[PDB]
């Protein structure tokens, strides 16, 4: 059973701007596989088709695509559920960030967001634990929800307000991980931190669209952590 | 020089848990430090590990850590250097401790405290009761891990060269490694990074099998590197097939499951690790669980369908509540790819290709070993290694669950510990010449001018299809000797393998030529091993010679790269807080 | 320098998405709308004569038609602002599920108000 | 600030809805809409403190409002000045024109 493709492809060295180009896949009927699959082979019978990949099991935040019209990863993206009577497949960069090459896009800003909101724990030394900080599995729940992204870039790309300013606006993505910081018991400087966000691009860009919510592979909820985010910051600056 | 140069006092080729950790404490040590890795750091393999790290902590019951290092010398069937295990094992508790104060979201006791699991290869006592000593957060410790080192390197302003591919090791004129050249993904710049120190960090390399639980970038970089560079490997036969990988996917589901009260059965609906393995059961050694699950299979008593031939593994009994809090990881990783909801069906499971307990033969400071031709050990100048490339080793025959992670750590954080001391230990090193470092160029420039050789695809799977039937589970003489005559066919279709594209901009398909060299020499050493070791010990099973044979074989392997001949090695049986523990018999 | 995939069209909207754009251009609208809105009431308050031509001006059915959009705009800046204030203060979960649910509920007490906007006039 | 912002902006909502139930109430319920009746609900000074009450709400949430639009659309800084110059003014000027109005009435 043949499957049939519309991929991005660019390449600054001998593309005028991008361009979609249709590939066929000869599938076997019976078997369903995942569109990191048939990425693979495409790659076989087109070498020159560059994407990211590494854990193949929705993991590691590698390959994180437009499909359809909608973000996701390519390793847990079954065929089946993108495949429909006469149409193509079609698969495009994440949007919103400079292409690299083919499907490949510079995720610099991603990261220069996520570095802003200082992402590790910060603890002012005093009152030392004997061994580990003690946490109490009621305090160390409040991680549940956060701690597992995976830096995909699903929500971030797939969000308006961090299109227009990706720079100024933190993005779900980073936002998300400053709340998993904000409520970390471990850590000592909430308030500091929150001195961070308090100006008009930070965290209040954010119009509650829910597109991160949708697009998530790790079924995260950026809005609910940036509505607490906003409730901290009312609590302290109002 | 007419490639650019970039100098550091040390270069770590590798941004996993031991790249990682090594990298923060080279840095904090005053030195500059070059972190590369050819994915950006946090989609290192180490991101995939669930189980968790297996340390004396004392949390969910008194522990000792000598308990510990007992089931890591049995565990590792004898051929672990005890030294190393006992630094492990002794230093463990401490260098854990510190990755939950750099905010590690560890999952938490009732009272406060870091929560251990049960786990494989654990007991009180020196071979008493189970014990329950690995460490977690959920069934995602890996991910955990290594975002916090990522977020401690960010933190700590650490230079890292994200998505730049190693090529190859420089060597000076007098025979001291100093540094690499290194293709940028990116923009396709190639340089050279000068070195006092470059430290191999660069992970394992299941990618030469058909099935394997490794991420695809696994393709042991770091074996071919030093096998170029005239730098023996040690061990290479030792593979790890862990017990429980999903059938059919090869998705690696975590012995957390058997550790939480999982436990196999057959098509006859019977629990048969109480057979194989009447103490530990379902928690025996890796090599054990895994062979009895394919004894098993092999007379018709596993199961079968969309999966193929498999065992199954039954989670339901712990349920709902217990298993979406203790392993939500795998519950997902089971649906997706078994379409499987262990809440209410056994996950159908395989012993998988898994871990890679060879390596590069180092001292526990990092620095990495070569033998002069008196069969002497001799340090090599300007090289080391940690992480699952390095074989220190800690693991012999069969590494333990939760103690790679631990490996990781303690011996990143001690190759930083102990740079300074190597690097005055070793001298000044001469200057690479410009011809030096043209050498590391040979191979790329190989694959760069041949249009119109082989199809590399074709050499890979052939490649990976020999390694699957002749060197698995079991082993025997006339297939591991005819895998060999293969190997050196498919090795020379290589040497005439095509690039085919041609282009500069993060171009994947020259790193994935450049990644098959790799695996072929990997591949070509854990061969060349496995036919050299004539019995049966951990991973190691020869039907040929089904015993183990501690008059002749209690010693580490070591293939030399320019003879492409083998050697031995001591086994380290010198502990020093506590007295060697004698090679006995080893069942579970 | 560097091309970037932001081609609007090949992208999927989910509802609460489309809710919110149309959020803004409904504040956009009404910010126009005020002072259009302020320039009749001026008119109909100026004498007696003024107000008979307000009256005049309403009956105009293209104007009707203005002032019905107005009024629908307004009514939907409105009552979607109520739903946005509703997640500030909790009321409303900030689930995707709760999300498309209230944005729904949204648009049916909008068009009802649309057609008593339209009676109206 | 931000903080500040999200609650003026929300602040002036809680006003103009109330001022719009207000005046939603007077029209469905007034039937014949004669001048007179017009005029002196105009007149009263329930109405005419509530509207230009209501006027400065929009003063403020408006200019908020625009001003998030324009930092997400208009780059250029020198264009952007003007667009927000152009519709400061205009809000002045419908509080100002509300009070020529009402004050007159
Ligand atoms: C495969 C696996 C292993 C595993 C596990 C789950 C999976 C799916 N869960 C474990 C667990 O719960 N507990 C445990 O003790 N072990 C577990 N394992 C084993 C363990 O995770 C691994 O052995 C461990 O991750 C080893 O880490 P290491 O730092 O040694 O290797 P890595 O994490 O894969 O990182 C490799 C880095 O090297 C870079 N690289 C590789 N080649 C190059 C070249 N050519 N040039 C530049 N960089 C290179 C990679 O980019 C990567 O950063
Ligand atoms: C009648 C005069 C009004 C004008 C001229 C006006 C104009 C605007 C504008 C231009 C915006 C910017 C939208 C954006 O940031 O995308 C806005 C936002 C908003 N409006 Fe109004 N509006 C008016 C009345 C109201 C009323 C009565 C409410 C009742 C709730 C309201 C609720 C809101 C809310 C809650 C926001 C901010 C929500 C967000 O930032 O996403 N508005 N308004
Ligand atoms: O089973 C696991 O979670 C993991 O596979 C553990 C080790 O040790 O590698
Ligand atoms: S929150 Fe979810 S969608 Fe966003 S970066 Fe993380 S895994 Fe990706
Ligand atoms: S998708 Fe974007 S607008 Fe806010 S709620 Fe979301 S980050
Ligand atoms: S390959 Fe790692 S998540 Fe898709
Ligand atoms: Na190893």
């Amino acid at each position: 059973m043949r499957l049939e493709f519309s991929i991005y492809r660019y390449n600054p060295d001998v593309d005028d701007a991008p361009r979609m180009q249709d590939y066929t896949l000869e599938a076997d009927e019976g078997r369903d596989m995942m569109l990191l699959d048939a990425l693979i082979q495409l790659k076989e019978k087109d070498p020159s088709l560059s994407f990211r990949r590494s854990c193949r099991e929705g993991v590691c935040g590698s390959d994180g695509l437009n499909m359809n019209g909608k973000n996701g990863l390519a390793c847990i993206t079954p065929i089946s559920a993108l495949n429909q009577p006469g149409k193509k497949i079609v698969i495009r960069p994440l949007p919103g960030l400079p292409v690299i090459r083919d499907l490949v896009v510079d995720m610099g800003q991603f990261y220069a967001q996520y570095e802003k909101i200082k992402p590790y724990l910060l603890n002012n030394g005093q009152n030392p634990p004997a061994r580990e900080h003690l946490q109490m599995p009621e305090q160390r729940e409040k991680l549940d929800g956060l701690y597992e992204c995976i830096l995909c870039a699903c929500c971030s790309t797939s969000c308006p307000s961090f299109w227009w300013n990706p720079d100024k606006f933190i993005g779900p993505a980073g936002l998300l991980a400053a709340y998993r910081f904000l409520i970390d018991s471990r850590d000592t400087e909430t308030d500091s931190r929150l001195d961070g966000l308090s100006d008009a691009f930070s965290v209040f860009r954010c119009h509650s669209i829910m597109n991160c919510v949708s697009v998530c592979p790790k079924g995260l909820n950026p809005t609910r952590a940036i509505g607490h985010i906003k409730s901290m910051l009312l609590q302290r600056n109002a | 020089m007419k490639l650019p140069v970039r100098e550091f006092d040390a270069v770590v080729i590798g941004a996993g848990g031991a790249g990682m950790r090594a990298a923060l404490q080279i840095s904090q040590s005053g030195q500059t430090c070059a972190l590369l890795s050819k994915v950006f750091p946090t989609r290192s393999h180490t991101v995939s590990a669930q189980g968790g790290i297996t340390v004396a902590l004392g949390n969910t019951h008194e522990d000792n850590w000598e308990w510990h290092m007992y089931d890591t010398v049995k565990g590792s069937d004898y051929i672990g250097d005890q030294d190393a295990i006992e630094y492990m094992c002794k230093t463990g508790p401490e260098a854990i401790l510190e990755l939950e104060h750099m905010g590690l979201p560890f999952s938490r006791l009732d009272d406060g405290r870091i929560y251990q699991r049960p786990f494989g290869g654990q007991s009180k006592n020196f071979g008493g009761e189970q014990a329950a000593r690995t460490a977690a957060a959920a069934d995602r410790t890996g991910h955990a891990l290594l975002h916090t080192l990522y977020q401690q390197n960010l933190k700590n302003h650490t230079t890292i060269f994200s998505e730049w591919y190693a090529l190859d090791l420089v060597k000076n004129q007098d025979g001291a490694v100093v540094g690499c050249t290194a293709l940028c993904i990116e923009t396709g710049e190639v340089v050279y990074f000068k070195a006092r120190a470059t430290v191999l960090a660069t992970g394992g390399a299941g990618r030469i099998y058909q099935s394997t639980t490794n991420a695809h970038i696994n393709t042991g970089d770091g074996v071919g590197m030093a096998i170029r560079a005239g730098v023996p490997v040690q061990d290479m036969e030792m593979w790890q097939f862990h017990p429980t990988g999903i059938a059919g996917a090869g998705v690696l589901v975590t012995e957390g499951c058997r550790g939480e009260g999982g436990y196999l059965l057959n098509k006859h609906g019977e629990r048969f690790m109480e057979r194989y393995a009447p103490n530990a059961k379902d928690l025996a050694g890796r090599d054990v669980v895994a062979r009895s699950i394919m004894i098993e299979i092999r007379e018709g008593r596993g199961c079968d369908g969309p999966w193929g031939p498999h065992a199954k593994l039954k989670l339901d009994h712990l349920g709902k509540e217990v298993l979406e809090s203790r392993l939500p990881g795998i519950l997902e990783l089971s649906r997706t790819f078994a379409h499987v909801d262990p809440v209410k069906e056994p996950i159908p499971v395989i012993p998988t290709c898994h871990y890679m307990m060879g390596g590069i033969p180092t001292k526990v400071t990092g620095q990495a070993l070569t033998v002069n031709e008196k069969g002497e050990d001799v340090v090599v100048p300007g090289l080391f290694a940690v992480g699952e490339i390095a074989c220190v080793s800690v693991h012999g025959a069969n590494r333990l669950g939760g103690n790679s992670l631990l490996d990781l750590v303690v011996f990143g954080r001690a190759a930083g510990l102990h740079l300074q001391e190597s690097i005055a230990e070793q001298g000044a090193l001469r200057d690479a010449s410009e011809s030096d470092v043209e050498a590391s160029l040979d191979r790329l420039n190989r694959w760069n001018n041949n249009r119109n050789g082989e199809d590399p695809v074709a050499i890979r799977k052939a490649l990976q299809e020999c390694m699957q039937h002749n060197f698995s589970v079991f082993r025997e003489g006339d297939a591991m000797a005819k895998g060999l005559e293969q190997l050196k066919v498919i090795r020379e279709r290589l040497k005439n393998a095509r690039l085919d594209d041609t282009s500069s901009e993060f171009n994947t398909q020259r790193v994935e030529c450049l990644e098959l060299d790799n695996l072929m020499e990997t591949a070509y050493a854990t061969a060349v091993s496995a036919n050299f070791r004539t019995e049966s010990r951990g991973a190691h099973s020869r039907f040929d010679f089904p015993d183990r044979d501690d008059e002749n074989w209690l010693c580490h392997s070591l293939y030399l790269p320019e003879s492409e001949s083998m050697t031995r090695r001591s086994v380290n049986m010198e502990p020093k807080l506590r007295p060697a523990f004698p090679p006995k018999i080893r069942t579970y | 320098q560097r091309p970037v995939n932001l081609d609007l069209q090949t992208i999927r909207f989910p509802i609460t998405a489309i809710a919110s754009i149309l959020h803004r251009v409904s504040g956009v609208i009404t910010f126009v709308a005020v002072g259009i809105l302020l320039w009749l009431l001026g008119t109909s308050l100026s004498s007696p004569e003024g107000f008979e031509q307000a009256s005049a001006i309403m009956g105009s059915f293209f104007v009707k038609f203005i002032m019905w959009g107005i009024l629908t705009a307004l009514a939907y800046h409105v009552v979607v602002g109520i739903r946005h204030m509703m997640m500030d203060f909790g009321y409303l979960e900030e689930t995707f599920e709760a999300g498309k649910r209230s944005a729904k509920i949204s648009f049916v007490i909008t068009v009802v108000l649309s057609l008593l906007a339209g009676v109206l006039v | 600030n931000g903080v500040h912002d999200f609650i003026l902006v929300r602040a002036t909502a809680i006003v103009l809805t109330l001022y719009i139930i207000y005046m939603v109430g007077f029209f469905a319920t007034s039937g014949e809409l004669t001048y007179e009746v017009w005029i002196g609900f105009f007149a009263s000074a329930f109405t005419k403190v509530f509207t230009l009450l209501a006027l400065f709400s929009i003063l403020i949430h408006a200019w908020i409002g625009m001003w998030q639009v324009l930092t997400d659309y208009v780059k250029p800084l020198a264009l952007r000045l003007m667009l927000q110059l152009v519709i400061v003014v205009a809000l002045v000027v419908y509080v100002i024109y509300g009070f020529v109005v009402v004050w007159g009435v």
